[PDB]
RNA sequence: AUUGUUGAUUUUGUGGGUGGUGGUGCAUGUGAUGCCCGUUCUGGCGCGCGCUACACUGA
């Protein structure tokens, strides 16, 4: 279709290809919604191939793509108002991923990223995360936002809020964390779990629709790995690092106490301890302003300094009156 | 600013003192000695002034 | 420990008729700053609004500011009296002709 | 332990004037300035632009350079010490006219427009701001001694005088006092223009110094001495 | 709480003052008590607001700009609370759509081979189709 | 050239070359 | 309640550098 | 001794007046000025704001007349905005009046060298690094950079090494003219500084640091 | 298609290389030379008196 309607072939093909760029994006999202567990290899060959085509189109027709991308965000927001998590689907996770590919995420303001980043942060907070399928949906979202801020490394408060509840949710309370608001106490991991077997930390998108202990452990590991990266990149630089990590430090401590064999929290805890040791938590001083100079004014003068008409009429009457009077005398 | 006026003569300001930049909530004349005046401010220093 | 003044705190700056008026100034001469509002007009407006003229602009309450705005915006409705609210070139040419004649005389 | 100031917003320091005699300040007096106006329109006589008219007037054109006074004002006003509001400049014209230069003024950088400003000042006796909120340049009553601070040290720039460290001189000097420096903007002449007022004479460097460099060199020393930065 | 002047460094400060300043930095400990229930005994006045310092790096631009105010001089007498109180996630999105200034969309020069990781360059490691 | 533009956009450069501060006028008021 | 206090707060609400030359004309 | 670009061993205070707005325009070739030639530059299309050789002139007066120059420990370079590099002999005494300076520049730019009867002013081939000393510290004057004491900066610097300062003679512009050559940029005072003042202040640190007096 | 009758010379859409009747010097004209970077009209006071202000001893 792109070949048959290139811009040079006939007039108006730019507009048609521009709309096709928007149509192509909806197709990429549309396919992800459809079940593909039967032919995952075939779906993998088509989905990435279509994305590559979309990237080439986006280079020339970003404007048409930008309009469609914003429209999807508004449509998805409207569906969230009514159906909440039921509106969300696999394609919605895919859609956010595509935006990262085709747009510059590390910008302070952007047409598509900023609505998308705001909308994702709403899911990380508003959504209940009371089921394994819902938590798995959150784990993917945390990864997306982390890649959005891969260079900017901005601070996302919801990421902190998401980590606290999910880590606590798998330990349900221990009665030492009453400040963290849980939404499901029945997801508590059993004690007999080993945590020593090599379990894949990758969450397949198709599994979310299907969604026991092994799946619960795998989701927890993926969330915990994302936590480790966030501590290393974003929170480490922030001035309030000790405050952000203090609640998480208590939660990780509970994991080590309950599951001695489990190694990931200890590695994070050792890592967190290393950062707090080096960082110098000194009283911030932000009000040291540069002194303001005395005011300056430009002088007022004439470029060619010289040492209405009624006045000129009056002026000349004086000269003539004096110059008449001498004649009379 | 601490302002000292003559009683029953509001117009004239016998003495004006800038105790501090912060508010001056308490200003009282020292009872035995007329010359010395005490001022208290949110600066948390209760300065003892003399007329 | 909990003390709240119902009248409210002193207002350092105030906004009336899209104009910023300083609280420290007296009400009449603070309202003079508004364009079209003079000392006499501001005094009359304050008299109609029943605001004590010794007050600073900051001391004014909200209802009194509403009343002042109503006085100013609807003066007639509140009985504010109405009284309160080429040839020269030819003359110059004639003078030049007179001078030319007079030079002709001498 | 001390409580912080109520308002920390940086505020411009007060603009020094002749009226205030208490504040410690740096006065720089640009003596022997060659500023004179004559009708051709009145133009500030220049050593290069006008030679015949000065010959007809009979004054030697060697001492007919308003450029030197222009350059000294540029470096003096632009020095950070002026930005801190601790320097007020005076000009004693050779003819005997005393000019007070407000620290707030922003003289034109090009020389041509500076000449246009002087002829305005000498005939109108004052220069007002574009927004008209204070007089920037004003002529004043002689002698200069009246206008200087009540407690002030007076010096003048002499090549023959002993060489000193300007920073050390200001440091050893008292605090409530103020320092007045008589700079000779003249191209060449005997360093006695300020002998009547000044109490002693100092040298800043072994090598000869221009009027512009000498004043700037002295200002930077005061800036270090008072930590103006 | 926003700033302690004692910890500011001045270029003119003598080397001994530098040494003294260094020791003060090493010995500092935050005295604020989070569990104390008496607001007068929490020692907050001796602590400082590091939490507000982080917020200038908030992802949203306008929220970051508001946090930058504490780094600016306090010229404004007050802020009208009613203009900030009842904001919602929906309001931010709607306000974002109805933006006075419209910008051009930009594109990323870096290229990723596969959007999701397998079960060359991967945009989302740890997520698979 | 491209990386330099990315750094500028990161620091608040907005291509209408405005700044993020400009976008924050009247946002909170309405 | 917002509308009531919104009304009240309406009343409450209210350089050459370096080598820059003065404007030409 | 008179320092020269050929000699690299001697420690010296180099100053580079970057973004110098020296240009010759013929209707005869005459140095462009913001005031005298406003229509002519408009025809050329260049903004009259950045058409001020007087800034470059004033800086030369204070630089050449500073005591350090009299001690033979300073050499000046001028990088024109057009891309022309000029070497200023320390022994030169440029004309004090601006008009006589303008007539000198048109001679230099067209004839490429000024000789007395060693060239006082000679145009040289860029880049400046070849001319600069082999061991030399490079800095630019940046208002946004941290404020330093020039006396403290020179004294901590090595002795065999030399210091090169890039002063922006431009009226207004971004301070990246010498970013590619320079390694680190410093602020000299909290307040904004004129080019003439800044070079004068940096010099003053030099005499006090090296005891030129 | 298009020109001003004419016959594919143009017009339309999408891409797209070009600094060029350019100057200026250098080497016995030549140089993959160094260096940088229009047309036609329409208009063009001097010398002297007197009084009022620049506030709180005042409005």
């Amino acid at each position: 279709i792109i070949k048959a309607y290139q811009p040079k072939l006939a007039e108006g093909n730019k507009e048609k290809l521009g709309k096709f760029t928007a149509v192509l994006l909806r197709h990429i999202i549309f396919l992800s919604n459809q079940n593909y567990l039967k032919n995952v290899q075939s779906f993998k060959r088509t989905q990435n191939a279509l994305i590559s085509i979309l990237k080439s189109l986006s280079e020339k027709y970003n404007r048409e793509l930008s309009e469609e991308c914003r429209d999807y965000i508004n449509e998805m927001q409207a569906r969230y108002k009514k159906n909440h998590f039921d509106a969300l689907s696999n394609g919605d996770l895919v859609f956010f991923s595509i935006i990262g590919i085709l747009f510059s995420t590390s910008d302070q303001y952007h047409l598509v990223i900023t609505p998308a980043l705001i909308l994702m942060s709403q899911f990380l907070e508003q959504i209940k995360f009371n089921s394994l399928k819902r938590i798995a949906f959150g784990a993917v979202l945390v990864r997306i936002v982390s890649q959005y801020q891969r260079i900017s490394k901005r601070y996302i408060p919801e990421v902190v809020y998401f980590f606290q509840k999910i880590l606590l949710t798998f330990i349900v309370k221990p009665l030492d964390f009453e400040n963290i608001r849980l939404d499901s106490y029945e997801l508590g991991l059993p004690l007999d779990v080993d945590f020593t077997k090599k379990r894949s930390t990758i969450i397949p998108l198709h599994t979310l629709s299907t969604m026991p202990v092994d799946q619960c452990v795998s989701v927890l590991l993926n969330v915990m790995e994302s936590l480790d990266a966030t501590i290393s990149t974003v929170w480490k630089s922030l001035p309030a690092f000790n405050e952000i990590i203090l609640p998480i430090q208590q939660l990780l401590s509970a994991y080590t106490s309950k599951y001695s064999d489990f190694e990931k929290p200890r590695n994070i805890l050792n890592k967190v301890e290393k950062l707090t040791k080096f960082t110098e938590h000194i009283p911030l001083a932000l009000q040291n302003h540069k002194p303001v100079s005395i005011p300056t004014h430009a002088p007022k003068y004439e470029e060619n300094f010289n040492p209405k008409m009624k006045a000129q009429l009056k002026k000349e009457r004086k000269f003539t009156m004096k110059e008449i009077r001498k004649d009379a005398k | 600013l601490v302002s000292v006026y003559d009683s029953y003569n509001p117009r004239t300001i016998l003495l004006s003192i800038n105790a501090s930049t912060h508010p001056t909530h308490v200003t009282k004349f020292h009872t035995q000695d007329n010359k010395i005046l005490a001022t208290a401010s949110d600066d948390r220093v209760t300065r003892l002034w003399d007329i | 420990s909990l003390v709240v003044q119902e009248q409210g705190s002193f207002q350092h700056i105030l906004r009336l008729l899209n104009t910023n008026v300083d609280g420290n100034i007296k009400i009449v001469y603070a309202l003079t700053t508004i364009k079209g509002v003079g000392r006499r007009y501001s005094n009359l407006v304050c008299k109609k609004a029943d605001v004590d003229l010794h007050k600073r602009a900051g001391e004014l309450t909200q209802e009194e500011l509403e009343r002042i705005v109503q006085i100013m915006q609807n003066p007639t409705h509140y009985k504010i009296p109405a009284w309160f609210l080429t040839l020269a070139n030819n003359v110059e040419s004639k003078l030049r002709d007179d001078l030319e004649r007079l030079k002709k005389i001498r | 332990q001390k409580a912080l100031p109520a308002s920390l917003v940086p505020q411009a320091p007060p603009v020094l004037t002749s009226k205030d005699k208490i504040t410690k300040r740096m006065i720089v007096v640009l003596a022997m300035a060659s500023l004179e106006t004559h009708k051709i329109k009145y133009v500030l006589l220049n050593c290069d632009d006008h030679q015949g008219l000065l010959k007809k007037m009979g004054r030697d054109i060697s001492e007919a350079r308003p450029d030197i006074t222009h350059q000294c004002l540029l470096t003096l006003l632009d020095s950070p010490i002026n930005k801190a509001g601790k320097l007020q400049v005076y000009i004693q014209t050779s003819r005997g006219i005393l000019i007070e230069v407000n620290p707030t003024v922003r003289i034109p950088r090009t020389f041509k427009r500076f000449s246009g400003l002087m002829v305005q000042l000498l005939h109108k006796l004052s220069i007002r701001s574009v927004n008209s909120e204070e007089k920037l340049l004003k002529v004043i009553k002689n002698p200069i001694t009246d206008h200087l601070p009540t407690k002030c040290r007076k010096v003048t720039l002499s090549f023959d005088a002993p060489v000193i460290r300007v920073q050390d001189y200001i440091e050893k000097l008292d605090d409530d006092e103020s320092i007045c420096v008589f700079v000779g903007a003249m191209a060449r002449g005997k360093d006695n223009f300020a002998d009547e007022y000044v109490d002693e004479k100092v040298g800043l460097s072994n090598y000869p110094l221009s009027a512009s460099v000498a004043c700037s060199k002295f200002c930077h020393g005061a800036e270090d001495a008072w930590n103006i930065l | 709480m926003l700033h302690n002047p004692a910890f500011i460094s001045n270029p003119f400060q003598t080397p001994d003052q530098v040494a003294n300043l260094k020791t003060l930095k090493e010995n500092y400990v935050d005295p604020f008590d989070v569990h104390e229930s008496d607001p007068e005994l929490t020692h907050a006045l001796d602590s400082s607001l590091w939490e507000l310092a982080s917020l200038m790096e908030h992802y949203h631009p306008n929220v970051a700009t508001l946090a930058k105010i504490f780094a600016q001089p306090f010229k404004k007498l007050s802020y009208n609370m009613e203009d900030f109180l009842d904001w919602n996630y929906d309001s931010l999105l709607n306000a974002e759509s109805s933006r006075k200034l419209k910008t051009l969309p930009t594109l990323e020069f870096e290229a990723f081979t596969n959007v999701f990781d397998n079960e060359g360059n991967v945009y989302l490691p740890g997520v698979a189709w | 050239e491209l990386e330099q533009q990315r750094l500028d956009r990161m620091n608040g450069m907005i291509e209408l070359e405005r700044g993020v501060e400009d976008l924050d006028d009247g946002f909170w008021e309405n | 309640d917002k509308k009531a206090r919104r009304r009240t707060l309406r009343f409450y609400t209210s350089r050459f550098k370096g080598d820059d030359d003065i404007p030409y004309k």
